[PDB]
């Protein structure tokens, strides 16, 4: 019944920056809050125990502080190994441990506009009876971008699935793939197929379309 | 009912500085996001910088990294853009845009008339 | 060192049963309480259950009460988590963590040593090969500069698939998207390549889809129209 | 205004003799009690030494006021302003190192000579300033009129902006520290007592598990707020070692056996917790009353010698009753310190009655 709210959902900073992550409990949880670091594809690791004492093995750049029910994890100098997910957790009792929503620490980068491509389905899939139209957004930053589908100048909902790749090793950007999956008789009823994208690095929304 | 007005600009010597101010009436600057755009007389609308709510940070483009700095004022409901180490290639009209989406999608609809910044 | 491993993870049908093992080596179960922490794919961590071996006290979370059964075995230094009636929200990775006993400092080090955990996925579909379709480089899309290619797989049931491009000779520019789950209970994945358009007619592009659970290797070509 | 100079000096002589008697009493009580000599004790002792340095020469001020004008040479008046200046700045820097030591004692010989050296620097800067300006036919001794004024201005800026705001910061930090520490022992005793009444009223709708988790959080904080130090921490290990014992039985639905382990909650609360929560309350209330002595000797040093100093600067840069009411205020502070020690300072009230009953 104790809820912990982690305030920064996504956090962006570069190497050498000082970052802070705040968590707030519903009731008092005393000084029993731990901070876990989870790399993608790995088990979490304990960084801070009892909200102030760093664990034996972790580097000394990680610190913790408590102010009433407000807990704070501060990294004074960011490192390339410090980019991971961070969880706040109260541990007042064995049967009442609740974790935070998580904070993803990404790499601060220059804003790049997405490269927008549209792929109509090949005849093979069309002949199958179920057609999928792809709208690819390549090499953009930050993550927050939206794609909408305007079939015959009409918006669509519930028929598009988006898959987002994480940060690359070289340029550290994002890439999106919006797949609209629909039947054969509904596709042959329409002519204009467009995907329109909006991004924070983009002045006017980019619409890529075809006619089939 | 949302209007937006910008100040600053003029003629700046190369290597100089400027501090533009962008303020909107009829809508609070807080809880939304602020963005700055360049428009050259011969080129297309180029991106400069974007400011988020409170303290998630600000993001600048590949040409204005280090030189430019964005500050926010939710109490005064305005934003400031500080330009340092100028170049004659930076001569452009500076438009000020506001993100309508809370999730920073990029719904850029309420533009402004902008100020002209020119070099030498 | 003292360490914990997990086992028993796999694929079950909805309404089935599964018992994960949790083997602890180097330390005894009667000195440290053992917990199962659940991470849904792409979502945050969530605690499930705990067992105290000395006092015999077990407890569950609210979403898993009655359906889940936790146990321990001091003779093999193992802890077992038995699940019945696994609904569609129960597909996740399960981690087995240790925790000290009050009083003293081991109670303060909450979840100090973790295990790697196991993936438990529930679904009603059966193993089948992917269907590969070419995402053609349309010539009007950025003519004279760089274009984008790709081959899309649509309906394949197990997660681990491997997409290679030109038999591993292409590494720069390939973006292989994470697989999403459709409404039909299967997985769709896309792997796109950005090439310069001057080498479209000269160079050929081949994608190899490798699906070891179905033993299916598809070499489908991509060509502009 | 002959009656002003006629009615100052008998009062000046009486506060002079009272101040010198009281401060020489203070130094023989240090000369007898040299065992519990705290850093507060030696800092206020050096303040007393500056006070008896100032205390001898108010008869010179009294016979200067009684004759209607100054009698002695200008060097005597320069020495009188110098000893008033070393009294003021000795008090300032001694209360500054008082703020130093109470900050480093609460929040977490050589410096006396440093205070004396800063005092004699102030004495030099008022030595180069003082001259008998016989204005309007009366040979009064008032300092009045480029680098010297700027040096005095920067010294005033340093010795007013740093130590006064330092007093404000450190004393507000202390009275927000020692009040919150006393507050933190209040709600920890409250929810350990209030929620124990909820447990005995929790046979209705299973509010047992909600109740002890509030006590689990509070009694962990009270443990965090030597053989005697071992008993302080150990008294809370069985207190929450029977909270989770009444929470293990609360998870299984044994509400009746949760109340049986709730009867053992009061037993450790009286035998281990109420003994040490009262013992910590008396020690916390003892140190918050010694602050009230330190606050009072600071706040009256800025209510007596400061408004006389701010009226000396405006009358030197460029209403005589405003000058007259301030000229009796700072000179009253030499005798006013032993007045404040008996009726506020609880330590001095003990041995003063012991000396009277010796
Ligand atoms: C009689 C005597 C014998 N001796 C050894 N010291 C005294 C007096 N000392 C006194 C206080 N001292 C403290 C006040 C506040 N705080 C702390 C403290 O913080 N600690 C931690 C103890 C104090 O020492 C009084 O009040 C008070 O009178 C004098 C120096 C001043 C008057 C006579 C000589
Ligand atoms: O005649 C004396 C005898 O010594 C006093 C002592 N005063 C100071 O030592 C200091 C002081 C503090 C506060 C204030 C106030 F105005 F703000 F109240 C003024 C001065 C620290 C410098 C000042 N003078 C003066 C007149 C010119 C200064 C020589």
């Amino acid at each position: 019944d104790i809820q912990m709210t982690q305030s920064p959902s996504s956090l962006s900073a570069s190497v050498g920056d000082r970052v802070t992550i705040t968590c707030r409990a519903s009731q008092s949880v005393s000084s029993a809050v731990a901070w876990y670091q989870q790399k993608p594809g790995k088990a979490p690791k304990l960084l801070i125990y009892s909200a102030s004492s760093l664990y034996s093995g972790v580097p000394s750049r990680f610190s913790g502080s408590r102010s009433g029910t407000d807990f704070t994890l501060t990294i004074s100098s960011l490192q390339p190994e410090d980019f991971a997910t961070y969880y706040c957790q109260q541990y007042l009792y064995y049967s009442l441990v609740t974790f935070g929503q998580g904070t993803k620490v990404e790499i601060k980068r220059t804003v790049a506009a997405p490269s927008v491509f549209i792929f109509p389905p090949s005849d093979s899939q069309l002949k199958s009876g179920t057609a999928s139209v792809v709208c690819l957004l390549n090499n953009f930053y930050p993550r927050e971008a939206k794609v909408q589908w305007k079939v015959d100048n009409a918006l669509q909902s519930g028929n598009s699935q988006e898959s987002v790749t994480e940060q690359d090793s070289k340029d550290s950007t994002y890439s999106l793939s919006s797949t609209l999956t629909l039947s054969k008789a509904d596709y042959e009823k329409h002519k204009v197929y467009a995907c329109e994208v909006t991004h924070q690095g983009l002045s006017s929304p980019v619409t890529k379309s075809f006619n089939r | 009912q949302v209007q937006l007005q910008e100040s600053g600009g003029g003629l700046v010597q190369p290597g100089g500085s400027l501090r533009l101010s962008c303020a909107a009436s009829g809508r609070t600057i807080s809880r939304y996001a602020m963005s700055w755009f360049r428009q050259a007389p011969g080129k297309e609308r180029e991106f400069v910088a974007v400011a988020r709510r409170s303290g998630d940070g600000a993001f600048y483009a590949d040409s204005v990294q280090g030189r430019f700095t964005v500050s926010r004022d939710d109490a005064k409901n305005t934003v400031y853009l500080q330009m340092n180490s100028l170049k004659p290639e930076d001569t452009a009209v500076y438009y000020c845009a506001i993100d309508s989406d809370t999730f920073y999608s990029g719904s850029y609809d309420y533009w402004g008339q902008g100020t002209q910044v020119t070099v030498s | 060192e003292v360490q914990l491993v997990e086992s028993g993870g796999g694929l079950v049908q909805p309404g089935g049963s599964l018992r994960l093992s949790c083997a602890a080596s180097g330390f005894n179960v009667v000195d440290f309480s053992l917990h199962w922490v659940r991470q849904a794919p792409g979502k945050g961590l969530e605690w499930v259950a705990y067992i105290s071996s000395s006092s015999g006290s077990t407890s569950y979370a609210d979403s898993v009460k009655g359906r889940f059964t936790i146990s321990a075995d001091t003779s093999k230094n193992t802890a077992y988590l038995q699940m019945n009636s696994l609904r569609a929200e129960d597909t996740a990775v399960y981690y087995c963590a240790r925790w000290g006993y009050w009083p003293g400092e081991p109670w303060w080090k909450a979840f100090d040593y973790w295990g790697q955990g196991t993936l438990v996925t529930v679904s009603s579909a059966s193993t089948k090969g992917p269907s590969v379709f070419p995402l053609a480089p349309s010539s009007k899309s950025t003519s004279g500069g760089t274009a984008a290619l790709g081959c899309l797989v649509k309906d394949y049931f197990p997660e681990p698939v491997t997409v290679s491009w030109n038999s591993g000779a292409l590494t720069s520019g390939v973006h292989t998207f994470p697989a999403v789950l459709q409404s039909s209970g299967l997985y769709s994945l896309s792997s796109v390549v950005t090439v310069p358009s001057s080498s479209l007619g000269t160079q050929t592009y081949i994608c190899n889809v490798n699906h070891k659970p179905s033993n299916t290797k598809v070499d489908k070509k991509v060509e502009p129209k | 205004r002959q009656f002003s100079r006629a009615f100052v000096p008998i009062a000046y002589s009486l506060i002079c003799v009272f101040g010198l008697l009281g401060n020489i009493l203070v130094v023989i009580t240090f000369a007898f009690y040299k065992k519990a000599r705290s850093m507060t004790d030696v800092y206020l002792a050096n303040m007393a030494i500056a006070d008896i340095l100032f205390a001898l020469t108010l008869p010179f001020w009294a016979v200067s006021h009684a004759t209607g004008a100054w009698v002695f040479s200008n060097a005597t008046c320069k020495l009188l302003k110098g000893i008033y200046a070393i009294n003021f700045n000795c008090g300032m820097w001694l209360l500054t190192c008082i703020a130093m030591d109470r900050y480093i004692a609460i929040v977490q010989k050589i410096i006396c000579l440093v205070v004396w050296g800063l005092s004699v620097i102030i004495s030099s800067s008022t030595f180069v300033f003082n001259q008998k300006y016989n204005t309007q036919g009366s040979d009064v001794c008032e300092p009045k009129y480029r680098w010297k004024l700027l040096m005095l201005g920067l010294e005033l800026l340093f010795g007013f902006f740093i130590p006064l705001m330092f007093m404000i910061f450190c004393y507000t930090a202390i009275v927000k520290t020692l009040r919150r520490q006393l507050a933190d022992l209040e709600d920890n005793w409250e929810t350990l007592n209030d929620n124990l009444k909820v447990i005995e009223k929790a046979d209705n709708a299973a509010q047992v598990k909600d109740a002890l988790t509030k006590m689990r959080a509070a009694a962990l904080d009270a443990q965090k707020a030597s053989p005697e130090m071992k008993d302080f921490r150990h008294g809370f290990d069985i207190l929450v070692g029977q909270i989770d014992d009444a929470l293990k039985l609360a998870n299984e639905g044994k509400v009746k056996e949760a109340q049986a382990a709730a009867e053992q909650l009061k037993t450790t609360r009286n035998a281990y917790i109420q003994k040490y929560l009262e013992r910590a309350r008396s020690t916390l209330q003892k140190e918050v009353k010694a602050i009230r002595v330190i606050i009072a000797v600071v706040l009256v040093f800025l209510a007596c010698q400061i408004p006389h100093n701010m009226v000396l600067l405006v009358t030197a840069a460029n209403i005589a009753y405003t000058k007259t009411v301030t000229e009796v205020l700072a000179f009253l502070h030499c005798c006013l310190n032993p007045v404040l020690y008996a009726f506020i300072g609880q330590k001095f009230r003990n041995y003063f009655l012991k000396i009277l009953k010796d």
